[PDB]
């Protein structure tokens, strides 16, 4: 049900959680992308749709020193830069 | 809201 194949740095993000494979699910990579930043404390603790990848792998592979959690569209866009779907 | 709600929100 076309599985998509994380990009270096975001499969290195996804194993370093806990993840086993190279291909996925979105829902998948999605559970696994959550459980990355909520573990790396990455959200702010008082506005937590805001997240911060200011030297962190998530901003390296974003290109921006924050975010929000609001912004679906721009977030999915984001994601998908990194898969090959 | 929680973290966890927005982005049960970006997916869905």
């Amino acid at each position: 049900e076309t599985l998509v194949r994380p990009k270096p740095l975001l499969l290195k993000l996804l194993k370093s959680v806990g993840a086993q494979k190279d291909t996925y699910t979105m829902k998948e990579v999605l559970f696994y992308l959550g459980q990355y930043i909520m573990t790396k404390r990455l959200y702010d603790e008082k506005q937590q749709h805001i997240v911060y990848c200011s030297n962190d792998l998530l901003g390296d592979l974003f290109g921006v020193p924050s975010f929000s959690v609001k912004e679906h569209r721009k977030i999915y866009t984001m994601i998908y830069r990194n898969l090959v779907v | 809201t929680s973290f966890a709600e927005y982005w049960k929100l970006l997916s869905c």
